[PDB]
C-alpha cells in the first residue's frame, strides 16, 4: 500500500484539460498521483468532455482521513448528462503523509478515465511540530498531539519558569493545554496588556515575558535582608469570559543580594630585585 | 478559584574588567597582563542584571590573593568593611554605592614570597537607592 505502488507523473489529468480520447484499460495495481495533475481524485463530478477523456469519472464520496485503513468506494462516471451513469469498484487507502493510493480498476468500457483536482497541495504537513502527528479529519490534515500527553486535572500542569537576569518568562506546553480541553488559551498578568504569545525552543510553547522590575506589568517587589523577590500572577482561561474553575498562577522568583566576582584576566607584576648570594659548609 | 503556587530562583549578572587606561575608558581582553609594580591599576565593576533604577552597585569587601582560588588564607584586602584602606595611601575609590558601577584604582604590587601572580576578588552587595542610604562615608 504505502510502499508497494507505481507512481504516475502526468500533467494532463487535471480537470482543466480540454479534451482527449485515452481510456485506462491497462491500469492494474496501486497508484500514487504526483505532479501538476494533483494528489487526490476529483471529489465532484466534473462536467463531461474534460481531463483528456470523453466521459470523466470520479471517486464518489469523501477521501478517508488518516488511520482509516482500507475503504471501499464505488467511483461514478459522468456522461450523457447524468452524473454517475456507469459504476466502477475502487479501494482507496489513506497513508502517512499528504498523499493517497487507490485500487484503480478497469472501467466497463473504453472512453472512461480518472482525473484529479488540484486537491490540497497547499495543505501541508510540515507545519505540524515534532510532537504533533500528521493526522487527518475527513481528508484535511491537522496537527494532533501525542495521545500519551493526556492530563485531566490542574495540579499536574507543567510550568517552565525562567528567572532571567533582566526579564522573567513562564512557559507551558501547548500540547498539554490542548489536552486539558482548551482550544485557545488567554494568558493575562496582573495587567491584561501582558497577553501571552507563542515561542518554540524545543516544542510548541505559550509564554509570557515581564521585565524584572517594580511595576512594569504590575509585578510586586518585596525585598528582605537577604533576597529580593518579583511576584506576579498569571491567569489561565479558555475564553474571554470565565464561568467556572478560575485559574491563578502564583509565580515568583527571587534574586540574591550578595555575590562574588573576580577578574578573568591574569596579572603578573615585575619589581626591581636585588639578589645577595651567601654560602656555607657543614658535616 | 484555584491557586497554583510556583516559584524559582534567579541570578543577576555582575562583571569585572581591567581598564587599559586611567579614567576607566577601555576594557582589557587579554588573558595575562604584564606590567611593572610602580604602575597603577585601573579596575571597575559593571552591573548588567536589571532594575538599575532601584538598585546601586555597592562594594562591601575586596582583596587580592596569589591564586585563582578566592578563599586563599593570604588575602590583601583592597577595601575593608566598605572602606578604602587607610594605612595604604595609594588606595583610592571613585564611586561606591553611588551608581550601578563601582570603580577604584591603586598602585600595583607583588605578594611577598615565592609568588609571581596576583588575583583580584571582590564581593558586591546590591542596595535599595530609596529604602536605605547607600553612600559609604568612612573615616578613621
Ligand atoms: C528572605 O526571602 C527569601 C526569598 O523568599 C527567603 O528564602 C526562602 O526561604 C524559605 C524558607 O526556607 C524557602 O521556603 C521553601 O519552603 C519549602 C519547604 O517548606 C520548599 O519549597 C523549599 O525548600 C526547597 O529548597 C530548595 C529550593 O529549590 C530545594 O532543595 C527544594 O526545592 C526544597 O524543597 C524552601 O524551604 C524559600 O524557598 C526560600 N527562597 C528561595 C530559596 O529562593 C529567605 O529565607 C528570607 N529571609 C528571611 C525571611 O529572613
Ligand atoms: C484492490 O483491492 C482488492 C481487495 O483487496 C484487490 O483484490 C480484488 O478483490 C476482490 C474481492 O475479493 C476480487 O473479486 C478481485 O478479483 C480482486 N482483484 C484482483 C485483481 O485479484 C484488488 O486487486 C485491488 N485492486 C488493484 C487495482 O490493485
Ligand atoms: C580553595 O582553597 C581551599 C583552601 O586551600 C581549598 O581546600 C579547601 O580548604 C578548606 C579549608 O580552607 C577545607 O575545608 C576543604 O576541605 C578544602 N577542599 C575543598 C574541596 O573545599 C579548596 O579546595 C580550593 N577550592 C578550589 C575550587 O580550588
Ligand atoms: C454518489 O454520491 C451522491 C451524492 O451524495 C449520491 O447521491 C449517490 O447515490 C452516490 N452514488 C452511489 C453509487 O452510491
Amino acid at each position: 500500500p504505502c510502499q508497494a505502488h507505481r507512481t504516475l507523473d502526468e500533467y494532463w489529468r487535471s480537470t482543466e484539460y480540454g479534451e482527449g480520447y485515452a481510456c485506462d484499460t491497462d491500469l492494474r495495481g496501486w497508484y500514487r498521483f504526483v505532479g501538476q495533475g494533483g494528489a487526490r481524485m476529483a471529489e465532484t463530478c466534473v462536467p463531461v468532455l474534460r481531463c483528456n477523456t470523453a466521459a470523466p469519472m470520479w471517486l464518489n464520496g469523501t477521501h478517508p482521513s488518516s488511520d482509516e485503513g482500507i475503504v471501499s468506494r464505488k467511483a461514478c462516471a459522468h456522461w450523457s448528462g447524468h452524473c454517475c451513469l456507469w459504476d466502477a469498484s475502487v479501494q482507496v487507502k489513506a497513508c502517512a503523509g499528504g498523499y493517497y493510493v487507490y485500487n484503480l480498476t478497469a472501467p466497463p468500457e473504453c472512453h472512461l478515465a480518472y482525473c484529479t483536482d488540484p486537491s490540497s497541495v497547499e495543505g501541508t504537513c510540515e507545519e505540524c511540530s515534532i510532537d504533533e502527528d500528521c493526522k487527518s479529519n475527513n481528508g484535511r490534515w491537522h496537527c494532533q498531539c501525542k495521545q500519551d500527553f493526556n492530563i485531566t486535572d490542574i495540579s499536574l500542569l507543567e510550568h517552565r519558569l525562567e528567572c532571567g537576569a533582566n526579564d522573567m518568562k513562564v512557559s507551558l506546553g501547548k500540547c498539554q493545554l490542548k489536552s486539558l480541553g482548551f482550544d485557545k488559551v488567554f494568558m493575562y498578568l496582573s495587567d491584561s496588556r501582558c497577553s501571552g504569545f507563542n515561542d518554540r525552543d524545543n516544542r510548541d510553547w505559550v509564554s509570557v515575558v515581564t521585565p524584572a522590575r517594580d511595576g512594569p506589568c504590575g509585578t510586586v517587589l518585596t525585598r528582605n535582608e537577604t533576597h529580593a523577590t518579583y511576584s506576579n500572577t498569571l491567569y489561565l482561561a479558555d475564553e474571554i469570559i470565565i464561568r467556572d474553575l478560575n485559574i491563578k498562577i502564583n509565580f515568583a522568583c527571587s534574586y540574591p543580594l550578595d555575590m562574588k566576582v573576580s577578574l578573568k584576566t591574569a596579572l603578573q607584576p615585575m619589581v626591581s630585585a636585588l639578589n645577595i648570594r651567601v654560602g656555607g659548609t657543614g658535616m | 478559584a484555584l491557586n497554583i503556587r510556583v516559584g524559582g530562583t534567579g541570578m543577576f549578572t555582575v562583571r569585572m574588567a581591567l581598564f587599559q587606561t586611567p579614567s576607566y575608558t577601555q576594557p582589557y581582553q587579554g588573558s595575562s597582563v604584564t606590567l611593572s609594580t610602580e604602575a597603577f591599576l585601573y579596575v571597575g565593576t559593571m552591573l548588567d542584571g536589571g532594575d538599575l533604577s532601584r538598585f546601586a552597585l555597592l562594594m562591601t569587601n575586596c582583596y587580592a590573593t596569589p591564586s585563582s582560588n578566592a578563599t586563599d588564607p593570604l588575602k590583601y584586602f583592597i577595601i575593608q568593611d566598605r572602606c578604602p584602606h587607610t594605612r595604604d595611601s595609594t588606595i583610592q575609590v571613585v564611586e561606591n554605592g553611588e551608581s550601578s558601577q563601582g570603580r577604584f584604582s591603586v598602585q600595583m604590587f607583588r605578594f611577598a614570597g615565592n609568588y609571581d601572580l596576583v588575583y583580584l576578588h571582590c564581593e558586591v552587595y546590591l542596595c535599595d537607592t530609596m529604602n536605605e542610604k547607600c553612600k559609604p562615608t568612612c573615616s578613621g
